[PDB]
Order: C-alpha cells, then structure tokens, then sequence
C-alpha cells in the first residue's frame, strides 16, 4: 500500500466489499437479501485523479494507478495610467470575493491589478517613477498576490524591467518494499513514484512615455482609439447570432460623437 | 525632490527657499553671494542617481530516504505477540 | 454617480448597502484659453454571497479644448490549458484521445477610459450643446 | 478519472446505481420491490 | 526576449483545441500593440 | 485489544495447568545522529540574523 | 560549485518518469540565464 | 550613512552640516 | 576530534539497512566540506 497514489488498495476493496450484496440467513427458513451501500467505495474513488484499475488475480488484486498531469498558463497583463508630471496616479481593476476571518463572517477585499505612480520628469527625457504595482490572482479561497514597489529611473521611450522571479522545483518521490523494487523487469510492480516538475516566470516591465505637444495626446489617443474601434468593428462583421448586427455597441468614427442608429437615422430623415 | 531639497537648504542659507511641489521647482530668496552660494550647493545635489539591479538565487535541495522492515508475529487463541 | 446598492452581508445574516454604478468626480480648471486641466477621480461599478467588479482611475491630465484623451486602460490576455492522461496510453496519435482530458481557456479584456472636455464660454455655446443632446 | 471534467464518472455510474430499482427478497416467500432515489445522480 | 522566445516557443506547440493564435505572445521589442492576425486581415479590406 | 495495544516486544503466553506464564522481553536500540550548520555573511559591526 | 555539482549529479541519475532536462540545474558560475536544450534548438531554427 | 555621519559630525563642528539622504551626499557650511 | 572519533565509529558499523556512507560524520578537523564518494567520484570524470 502506497500514499503517494490518489486511493490506496485498503479503502478500494474495503469499498468494493461493502457495494456487494449482503444476504442474511435465518434458519429453523428464512433468508433475506440486501444490496449494499456504495458510500465507502465513493468516498475512496472520488480522490482518484488518473487512472485507477484493479486486476483481480487469485484473490490478489492489484490495483494500477498511473497519470500525466500537464498544466500550463500564460498571462499578460498591461496597465497603462497617464498622470500629470509630479502629480500621483492611483488604478485598480479588480473584483472583491467574500472573506470569511471567523454561520460564519465575510470580509470583502480586492484581487486585481492596481498600479500607484508618481512621476516626476528629468526636465527632458528620463522620467523617475516612485512606483507600487501589485497583481491580485485568485483561485477558504486563496489567491496571490505579488507587488513590488520600488523607484526606478526610465527613458522617455523605452522599456525598464523592474521586477521579475524565476522559480523552478522538481519533486520527486518514491515507495517500494524495496528488494523487490529493485529488479529492473518486475521492479515496476512494487514501486510507487510520485514525480514533479513546476517551472514559473514573472517579468514585471515599465514603458513611459512623454507628452508635451498637443499633437502627441492626440496620436496616442488616436491609435489606443482606433485599436479598440477596429476590435469593435470585427465584432460588429461577425455579430450577434440571434439579434441584429447593428445592437452591438461601437465607437464612432474618432472625433464624430454621437450618432443616431441606422433605423432611426432612415425615421429622422422622413420627418 | 524640492522637498528633500528646501530641507537641506534651509541650513546652508542660515534668504528664503520655498519649495513648489507641483512644478517641483524651488524659490530662492537671497543676496547675490548667498544665491551664488546655494545655486552651487542645488548644482551638486541634482546629480542623477544610478540604479542597481538586485537579484537573489535561492537554492534549496532536500533529499531522503529511509527503509523501514521488520516481521511481527501472533496467536491470538492464546494471546502472544511480538 | 449612477449606481444601484445591491444589499451587502458582513457577517440571519446582516447585510450592508454599497453601490455600484459609474462615478465620476472632477475639478477643472481652465488655462485661461484651450487647455483644460482635470483632477479627476473615476470609478465603475459592476456586479455579478454577490461578486462585483469595480475599475478606478483617479488621476491628474491636462486635456486640449476640444479633443480626446486616454487617462487609462488595461489590455489583459490569458491561455490556461491543462491536461490529464495515463500517460503512456495517451500518447498514441489515433487513441490518445480516449485516455486523455484536456481543458482549455483563452481570456481576453480590454478597457479604455477616455475623457472629452468642452468649453462653454458664450451661451450660444451652451445652447448649441444643449440643443443637440435634447 | 479525471477532475477537469464537469463530473467524475465514479459519482455517475454510483449514481445510476442508486437509481436503479432495487428488489428485496426474503425467503421461506416475501419479495418486495421498491424504486432507487436518483438525489446522487 | 528571453520570455518572448518562451511564448513563440509556447505558439509552436499550441492550444491542442484551440488555434494558435489565441495563445497571448509579447510583440517584438518595441514594437508597441498588434491587432489579431483575423482582426489585421479584416482591417486591410476595410 | 486494549492490554496489547501497549506492548512493545515479545510477550507470549505460555499455559501450562491452567497457570498462564506471560514472558516479555525486548531490545530497544536507537540512535540520531544530527549536523546541521548554519552560516550568515554580516557586514563588520552590522547584525544578521538567520 | 558544491551545489551546482550536487545538482548535475541530480541530472545525471533523473527523475524516472520525467525527461531528465526538466531537473532545475545552477548555470555554470558566472553565465546567468540559459534556454532549455529544446527551447534552444528552436530558436536558432526561427 | 550621511545620517550617521550628519550625527556624529555635530560635536566636530561645535557651521551647518546636514545630511542630503537620496543622494546619500552630506552638505557641510562652514569657514575654511 | 572526540565527536568525530564517535561518528567514525558510528560509520564502522553502520545502518544496517542503508549504505555506510549516509552517515554524517565530521571532516577532519580544518578541512571544511567534502562531497560524497559518490559525488567525488562522479565529479573527476565530468
């Protein structure tokens, strides 16, 4: 019997023999039958991850297990706040699930990106950032959290790693009884490995960029403008399946404010 | 930081020195001597500041082993255990 | 503000009223032609035991006259794929696909928060905004 | 068995099984019959 | 360019369900935004 | 259940004319051995601690 | 280098049922970050 | 440390010392 | 060297169940730290 396994063989035939049915006997002749509870072999399966398969041979029953668990997840994030030189910044995106710190009591609080900046500027150029960047990730519930808060000098332009963590673990582990599990044919039959590998990367990243002249708050606006107009656009050619294409909220054209729907545009011109 | 600055200054010039924050620039109020002195003094404390890079390496290797065997015994018509 | 107060539990359970909506608080101020400068403090409430999102900005910008500026945004992307399998039998081209369990998920999110100021000087200006917006 | 999915299958064939008709025999010659609750599947 | 090389790696062998495209990867260095490959081709004919 | 679940070695029962000899005996060898060394790097007159 | 040796001796007897590249192993001193063998391969291709 | 320093130096010069912490630069005034 | 002398000894007869050079002992006095034998025997021929 092994730990490392999702269910140990114990509570597997322990559970196979508690679901089979059970006849009590009474003679002088009665005889009653009775089918039994699956409760306890429930309760043993439903930790398997993987696959579980019992070969019974000569009422000895060998209970395989084996799985492959690959996981993989990517993420970028991006806040951007623009901020008047000298001037603090505060954003926050991010949900707030319940808390429970004791019928039990929930305390709110929030999980999600906020950034506190305050620039100030080299009187051209470098930027200085006095900077407080926490990321709210959430899976009794537990979530991670992983600010830095730092002061860093950038270029106008370019790009600045502030932060960053590179982890790596391989956790490996193993059972056997052990002169058996050392034969190298049959040595897999009484073996349990239990192996591990988790790898993660964070890169925590910074670009400013200078606004002085009129014309480039209008070329940046223009273009993070028209990048969400050209998505908007897309949903807009392939639309609502059951509702009609021109119910989908979109920008307009930049700098043309309001317009009327397309219907009531056509009603307005006949009145 | 003017802050950090008219703090400083306020010793050397012992003449007024204000500091605006919005703008993050400071006003001197002095003689010509007094103003060439902490205009000399702002000059050197201006420099920029470089900026270090720390990363740690943390490296944490565990390992072990153990081997447990041993044979017990009974009878437990008349119990006898070891 | 334009918010609705969902009712809000603490602790027969006790319930608090907090609202989500959109708010907006700012202070201008006008360089004395064009420009405008903007203390501003913008806040968005949205809600789904009750989980709700709320995206604030508070900020400082200076904004010409007439035209469009981007205080903030966030442009967020995830792929979480996952995988179960026996696993030698799940390598097979032809019959992995019976050993195996994937789970897949591609997220995206975008937000944008623009401000427009105008400057009303002349009532006639007042008028012509007001004439078209009614 | 797997935990990505939306249901294991242990908890559905023990469900299927709970559904089942179940029939109660005891001897001599009574037998009773009686319908399985489907609350586990 | 070191976690960009990962992400091309991770658009090489993709989203088995999925389409490729959909795995997020950071643009190259610089380079600033980049609409969707669809979304690209949708705008040109626009 | 409850009188052997403290034994620790052999105990057997020898019955012999309805006198029941219990014989109990054991052995009980151990042995830790034990280095662990911790080592800070402190600036002179600075503290560390680990 | 004492960790660095115990760590390729880690590699040299791997993990059983992982490939045995996947076992986190210190750089050589002084060269910092590498690209995993498979990693590395693809990038000289691209 | 210029705070450390700023500290000590009060006695030396009993002049103005005072201790500029981000640049870690200590002003002195003083005659020659 | 009295401690270390015990932990000699203690290596002399061994676990019984474990290989003798698992043992902890102390290097000898002034010699800081040795790898394995299996180690140093491994790292001689890298």
């Amino acid at each position: 019997q092994y730990g490392n396994t999702g269910a140990s063989i114990g509570n597997v035939m322990i559970g196979l023999e508690e679901a089979k049915d059970t006849t009590q006997t009474k003679a002088v002749n009665e005889t009653t039958t009775t089918k039994g509870d699956y409760t306890k072999l429930a309760s043993a399966l439903s930790s398997i991850q993987g696959a579980a398969v019992s070969i019974a041979m000569g009422d000895w029953t060998a209970l395989i297990n084996a799985v492959s668990n690959d996981s993989s997840s990517n993420i970028l994030s991006s806040p951007s706040i623009t901020v008047m030189d000298n001037g603090e910044a505060s954003f926050i995106v991010a949900e707030e699930v319940p808390v429970i710190t004791g019928f039990q009591t929930v305390d709110r609080k929030e999980v999600g990106i906020k950034l506190k900046v305050v620039p100030q500027i080299n009187e051209g150029n470098s930027v200085q950032l006095n900077i407080e960047q926490e990321v709210s990730n959430v899976l009794d519930v537990r979530f991670a959290k992983r600010q830095l808060n730092t002061s860093v000098m950038v270029q106008d332009g370019q790009m600045l790693v502030l932060g960053g963590l590179i982890d790596e673990r391989a956790l490996e582990s193993e059972s056997k009884v052990p002169l058996l599990g050392d034969i190298p044919l049959l040595g897999q039959l009484f073996r349990s490995t239990s192996s591990q590998v988790e790898k993660k990367n964070l890169m925590v990243f910074i670009k400013p960029t200078i606004i002085r002249d009129g014309v480039t708050a209008d070329g940046i606006t223009q273009r993070k403008y028209n990048y969400i107009r050209a998505e908007q656009l897309f949903r807009a050619e392939k639309g609502l399946r059951l509702l009609d294409d021109a119910s989908v909220p979109v920008l307009p054209k930049f700098g043309d404010d309001r317009r009327h729907s397309p219907e009531i545009q056509a009603f307005i011109e006949q009145m | 930081k003017a802050e950090d600055l008219v703090e400083v200054l306020k010793g050397v010039s012992e003449v007024m020195i204000a500091a605006h924050a919005d703008t993050n620039s400071l006003v001197l109020t002095a003689p010509q001597d007094i103003m060439n002195a902490m205009l000399e003094v702002i000059g050197q404390l201006d420099i920029r500041r470089a900026q270090v890079l720390i990363e740690a390496l943390i490296v944490e290797m565990a390992e072990g082993d153990g081997i447990n065997l041993g044979v017990q015994w009974g009878s437990l018509e008349s119990g006898s255990v070891i």
